[PDB]
């Protein structure tokens, strides 16, 4: 019932990414493969969305284009170390309905004070890499 | 890996 395929997206020089509260990061549009008429983006706030969420850094999936009216997608991210290796993801607990033009995610995917943090090896040579898996429901 | 399950929300 669903088709599944997956996407990474490193963000070089992250430290260099002056986006501040509200702002965004965009990725460039990806697929399922060469044939699939979705298209996709991710989509972070580096210092979240608004006060409440400026600890976090916020990642999202929008759908850019779809044939119909609708979409439903369960997806899942993660941010892979310096072996390309996924580190703790965040899931959806069920597929959520994507039109054209909309996202969903998690405000609160990360803190920064996890992500900056020597310790856990999320910034490998100053790179942020996003993976992001999706299953797509077949209509 | 673990995964952590959770609700998703949306900017609209």
């Amino acid at each position: 019932k669903v088709v599944k395929f997956s996407y990474m997206w490193t963000i070089n020089n992250f430290s260099f990414c002056r986006e501040e509260m509200g702002e965004v990061i965009k990725s460039s549009t990806f697929s399922s493969g060469a044939n699939d008429k979705l298209k996709w983006c991710l989509r972070v706030n580096p210092k979240g969305l608004d006060e409440e969420s400026k600890d976090y850094l916020s990642l999202y999936l929008l759908l850019v284009s779809c044939p119909k009216s609708e979409v439903r997608a369960k997806f899942k991210f993660s941010i892979l170390n310096a072996k390309g290796e996924e580190t703790k993801a965040m899931e959806s607990q069920r597929a959520y309905r994507f039109v054209q033009g909309k996202d969903w995610g998690f405000k609160k995917f990360i803190r920064r004070d996890f992500l900056l943090d020597e310790a856990n090896g999320l910034l490998p040579d100053d790179k942020l890499t996003l993976f992001c898996e999706v299953s797509v429901v077949q209509d | 890996e673990v995964s952590i399950i959770q609700g998703a929300d949306s900017t609209t």
